[PDB]
């Protein structure tokens, strides 16, 4: 069995910054990548952007390029996810998806409870 | 950036009938022979969970009720035996380069 | 030492001339399928045997005549005017399976660009199944069931193996590769646009390079940790496999491939360039550095393999199970990936290996271009241009089989039945022609008359006796042993031997035909037409 844990509920500020955790643990760390979606609430669902455990690359949406950045960590096995210039309307539920083993790149329903700002 | 949008928007939840829901890859491709496309299904108050991968193959832990077909562009959903736990929104995602995105949303009610 | 100047001046005049892509990846692949050690010892058996004498018979009479492969026959033996034709399906074949690992190379050359090696990543980029991406740098314990990054990006990116099941299913054509061959072929059909390189400045320049990157890769490679595995697997004895197991006709294979000898090339160049500068030397300083840079090559794949078997923690001689001409685009690749400068060092080195390709796959079709030249000076010499254009179009739809998706499927079925039997059956029969049905002494007299001294007593004994027959037992061991093909967890079905051997024939076919249809225009009977079929013809 494959456990992905997250982060609590925090408080948004207009302005401040947030730190959301993914301790992820099962299988291989370092081989699959780490997704982190956006649902907003009632509405669909929006991707931020990927990491790979490695330092390898950090890949964006375009739109999440400079308001949020990835960091990995081999040593505790979790991601976070700093976000910057937070504002009223990016209160929402960010999931952690893991990736596939490599070539057919799904998620293998491994999400997280969400942690949904407010 | 590769765009994914959903023909449909709403369906009728009938027991024992078709329901599909297609979603057009126009600025798509497939690349090394299979297709680069996932199924989800977002429950109210869940998580999204995995239902179909590349298109053509079962998830892990998925029934047999939900099958994929298509390739290439067109891309189609078969929910012929669908029951009344099954009243949630099914998205699109390509994983064809740096191009990862969602589609509408594409739920069911009567 | 006291000429060392001349000596290395010949060095770098042979080196210009002579290496080829061939001696660097058909050999280290094919000693290893036969095992390190007792591969090399035959090697040199081989070479000593039957692969200078022809060598230096093949320059003599290239000399002398000065005519294209097929017109030798033309004032020696009229008869034996298939041996022309079936050159020319040999090369036909050739470069129908010899430009597939030139657009490998341009294709790793294209895609060696980023600034991210794509052999040290498999984060879900194109197909990756089972991956690792550190050997023994993380604590990973290298199960069953476990590919490289290198062999699955070499498996999933440069040629779609997994679309096909096989040979038996042949998918589509990838314009990734056909796109890559259409500019190979552009770029080479304008450099024999006129065939006129005798003393460039572009070989002079390219010939330079090659030596400085061979011998930081063999630096690289010997400074490598745990790379001392692969060394005593390379100079191991082994007398237990080399009775009974057929090892000589993969020698015999790889030293007809990479000499010249077998496939038209030394004649086509011995017609002009050279008249009488210091041979019988040439030749003998030409097979030494090509021997040389085979033996440094297997040496460099041997090491890195060993390497490898180290670092995965098995034996050096199952990490490749069953690879064929995929050897050299794996090893090669993990060296490369452990260096400093990996990005302008792979860069360099596919820019010299692009560059020996395209100076080897020039030399092949010389042998062709100027031959069929000769028989017909009035309506194909002149045009020099209707010519070229049509043999390149005739080749790339040729070599549009091996493009498909089971590419390796074709490339490997293509290797040792296309030039296996074929080049050894035909360097036969012109060696027993030209030692019986022309005469031993007539050739003796005709090289003292053309250089001023006779060859030693070690040459002119092997022409009649020692070579005819080897070659003869070779082809017999040829005939004698069914080939074993098996690919990357595939095995060939019953009927690839059949295609393989129908392959093999129509490229000898054409001797018998001619010997038929000679007898014929001539009447009279069959004395008569004997006599006068051996006999040579007058100007
Ligand atoms: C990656 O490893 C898995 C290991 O399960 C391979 O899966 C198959 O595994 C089952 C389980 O025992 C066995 O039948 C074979 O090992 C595999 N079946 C086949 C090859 O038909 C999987 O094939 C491996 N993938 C790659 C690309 O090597
Ligand atoms: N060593 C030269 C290889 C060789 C022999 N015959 C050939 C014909 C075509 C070609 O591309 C290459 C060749
Ligand atoms: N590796 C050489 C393959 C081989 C062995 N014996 C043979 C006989 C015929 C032939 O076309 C090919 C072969
Ligand atoms: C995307 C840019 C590709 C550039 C490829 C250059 C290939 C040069 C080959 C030179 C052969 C002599
Ligand atoms: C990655 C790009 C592969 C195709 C490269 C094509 C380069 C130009 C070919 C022109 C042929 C006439
Ligand atoms: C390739 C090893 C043999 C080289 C030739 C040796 C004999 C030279 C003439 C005496
Ligand atoms: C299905 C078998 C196809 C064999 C093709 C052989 C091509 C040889 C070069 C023309
Ligand atoms: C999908 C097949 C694409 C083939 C591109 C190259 C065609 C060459 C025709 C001569
Ligand atoms: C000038 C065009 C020649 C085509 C030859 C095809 C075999
Ligand atoms: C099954 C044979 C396919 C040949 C394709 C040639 C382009
Ligand atoms: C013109 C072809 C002749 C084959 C013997
Ligand atoms: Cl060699």
């Amino acid at each position: 069995q494959v456990q992905l844990q997250q982060s609590g509920p925090e408080l948004v500020k207009l302005g401040a910054s947030v730190r959301i955790s993914c301790k992820a643990s099962g299988y291989r760390f370092s081989y699959s990548w780490m997704n982190w979606v956006k649902q907003r609430p009632g509405k669909g669902l929006e991707w931020i952007g990927r990491i790979y455990p490695g330092d390898g690359d950090t890949k964006y949406s375009g739109k999440f390029k400079g308001k949020a950045t990835l960091t990995a960590d081999k040593s505790s096995s979790t991601v976070y996810m700093q976000l910057s210039s937070l504002t009223s309307e990016d209160s929402a539920v960010y999931f952690c998806a893991r990736s596939a083993y490599g070539s057919e790149g799904f998620a293998m329903d491994y999400w997280g409870q969400g942690t949904s700002v407010t | 950036d590769i765009v994914l949008t959903q023909s449909p928007a709403s369906l009728a939840v009938s027991l024992g009938q078709r329901a599909t829901i297609s979603c057009r890859a126009s600025e798509s491709v497939d690349n090394y022979g299979i297709s680069f496309l996932n199924w989800f299904q977002q429950k109210p108050g869940q998580p999204p969970k995995l239902l179909i991968y590349a298109a053509s193959n079962q998830g892990s832990g998925v029934p047999a009720r939900f099958s994929g077909s298509g390739s290439g562009t067109y891309f189609s959903l078969n929910i012929h035996p669908m029951e009344e736990d099954d009243t949630a929104v099914y998205f699109c995602q390509q994983t064809k380069g740096v191009s990862w995105t969602f589609g509408g949303g594409t739920k069911v009610e009567i | 030492r006291e000429t060392w100047g001349k000596k290395v001046d010949f060095l770098l005049s042979v080196i210009g001339y002579a290496v080829d892509l061939g001696n660097v990846w058909r050999f280290p692949y094919i000693c290893y399928q036969n095992g390190g050690g007792a591969f090399l010892l035959p090697y040199t058996i081989m070479a000593i045997f039957g692969g200078i004498p022809l060598f230096y018979m093949e320059l003599a009479l290239g000399q002398y005549h000065r005519n294209g492969c097929i017109s030798i026959w033309r004032k020696i033996c009229p008869i034996f005017k298939g041996i022309g034709y079936a050159i020319c399906i040999i090369a036909f074949y050739i470069a129908s399976y010899y430009n597939t690992i030139m657009a490998w190379a341009l294709y790793y050359l294209i895609s060696s660009f980023t600034d991210q090696l794509p052999w040290t990543s498999c984060k879900n980029s194109w197909n990756t199944g089972n991956c690792t991406n550190y050997f023994s740098e993380d604590n990973i314990t290298w199960t069953l069931h476990s590919t490289s990054p290198a062999e699955e990006f070499y498996t999933r990116h440069v040629l779609q193996i997994h679309r096909s099941k096989g040979l038996q299913d042949l998918g589509g054509i990838s314009w990734q590769l056909a796109l890559c061959i259409m500019l190979i072929f552009t770029v080479i059909y304008f450099s024999i646009w006129k065939g006129v390189k005798t003393s460039g400045k572009v070989v002079w320049v390219t010939a330079t390079f090659p030596y400085i990157i061979l011998s930081v890769l063999l630096v690289r490679g010997a400074t490598l940790p745990g790379a001392w595995r692969g060394v005593l697997f390379y100079l191991k004895p082994n007398w237990q496999k080399l009775l009974e197991t057929g090892v000589w006709i993969d020698a015999a294979a790889q030293i007809f491939f990479s000499l010249g000898p077998g496939f038209g090339v030394l004649l086509a160049f011995a017609s002009y360039n050279k008249f009488n500068n210091n041979c019988y030397q040439d030749a003998l300083v030409t097979s030494v550095v090509n021997c040389m840079t085979s033996f440094v090559s297997g040496f460099v794949i041997f090491t890195v393999l060993g390497y490898m078997a180290e670092m995965r923690n098995e034996d050096v001689s199952e990490v490749a199970k069953d690879a064929g001409p995929s050897l050299l685009f794996i090893t090669y690749a993990e060296a490369i990936a452990n260096m400093p400068a990996s990005t302008f060092f792979a860069i360099i080195f596919f820019l010299m290996l692009i560059t020996l390709g395209l100076d080897s796959t020039f030399a092949g079709l010389e042998g062709v271009i100027t031959a069929v030249l000769d028989e017909f000076p009035h309506v194909w010499a002149k045009r020099r241009e209707r010519f070229v254009l049509a043999v390149v179009i005739t080749c790339f739809f040729g070599s549009l089989v091996t493009l498909t998706f089971g590419g390796a499927y074709v490339v490997k079925l293509l290797e040792e039945y296309a030039t296996g039997p074929a080049v050894l059956t035909v360097a036969l029969i012109e060696a027993v022609a030209v030692s019986w049905f022309y005469g031993i002494t007539q050739f003796c007299r005709d090289v003292k008359e053309m250089l001023g001294f006779s060859p030693g007593w070690f040459w002119r004994i092997c022409w009649v006796a020692i070579s005819p027959l080897f070659l003869l037992f070779i082809i017999c061991s040829f005939l004698m042993s069914p080939p074993q093909l098996r690919l990357f967890q595939y095995n060939y079905p019953y009927w690839s031997i059949i295609l393989g051997y129908c392959i093999g024939t129509s490229s000898f076919i054409c001797i018998p035909t001619y010997i038929a249809y000679r007898l014929i225009i001539t009447p009279g009977t069959f004395k008569e037409r004997i006599i006068k079929s051996i006999t040579p013809e007058t100007p």
